[PDB]
DNA sequence: GTGAGGAGTCCATG
């Protein structure tokens, strides 16, 4: 996010963005299905049609 | 403890040890406490000592209490805990309050630094530390295999001749304990380089700004 | 008595 060169900025807004979507980061199973809200979820269950199994 | 107290100049001290002091040895806490009171009264000073530094203290109330009691009253602080507590908090800073603080304060960076002004520890105590051979605490198995792992590698690289080495896995094979386990380890020379290393992280930890006083 | 002398943690499975 800061960073300058000669008293300048390094990189665009655009180029930042690029830059902060590479990065990955992964929990155990426990907590990465936490993180998940509802609207995620239910998402999930309806396209691969999975809300019929009782 | 004394030898700390006698000391004129000073604000912090840190003593490492082995053993968890909590309300299961509220007696030697409360010998401690009472002699602090006393060599308090001695002199002409105001101590607070701090008890049940844990995993679970630093998790449920957090390291700060100590940092706001340092740079708003003027006092000594003395802290217990164990080599293991302090594995997986770091940074143990304060901010700083220069109108408390005496003259003693004389910077060490050759540059200038910018941000806050920040301190650290002063004064360490170390001890010997205990028990340096792995365990596993998983099944009964896997303790075995530790164990048998361990003396192979002892034997491999050179520190054990091959008798010594049957000898005690023969004795762990037909049931033994801690005490003849740690007794045969102590005779090596890993033992020392252990001990070595443990010391040297330990005093590298403390010490992470450049306000540093007249003694340390 | 005779050796020595204890807290701390990551993750997977009904």
């Amino acid at each position: 996010e800061k960073q300058t060169v000669k008293g300048e900025p390094r990189f665009t807004l655009e180029q930042q963005e690029y830059l902060k979507a590479q990065i990955v980061h992964l929990p155990n199973q426990s907590e990465q299905l936490l993180q998940c809200s509802d609207a995620v979820l239910n998402d999930v269950l309806i396209g691969f049609n999975l809300n019929a199994e009782r | 403890i004394k030898a700390f107290i006698s000391s004129p100049d000073n604000r912090y001290m840190l003593s490492l040890l082995n053993r968890t002091l909590d309300t299961t040895r509220q007696n030697i806490n409360d010998f401690i406490q009472f002699c602090c009171d006393k060599w308090a009264k001695e002199f002409n000073v105001k101590t607070k000592t701090f008890f049940g530094v844990n995993a679970d203290w630093m998790r449920l109330v957090g390291y700060d209490e100590i940092s706001k009691h340092l740079n708003t009253e003027l006092g000594k602080v003395v802290v217990f805990s164990t080599y293991a507590s302090m594995g997986a908090g770091k940074n143990p800073d304060y901010a700083v309050n220069l109108a408390l603080e005496g003259e003693s304060l004389i910077s060490v960076a050759d540059v200038t630094y910018s941000t806050q002004l920040r301190s650290d520890i002063d004064s360490i105590y170390l001890e010997k530390p205990t028990q340096l051979l792995l365990s596993d605490d998983y099944s009964h198995t896997a303790n075995q295999l530790c164990q048998f792992h361990q003396i192979l590698s002892l034997q491999e690289n050179g520190e054990l001749s091959p008798k010594s080495a049957e000898n005690w896995c023969r004795q762990q094979l037909m049931g033994m304990s801690r005490e003849r386990s740690l007794q045969q380890y102590h005779q090596t020379s890993d033992y020392q380089s252990a001990v070595r290393k443990y010391i040297e992280q330990a005093v590298g930890r403390a010490g992470r700004t450049s306000l540093k006083r007249k003694q340390i």
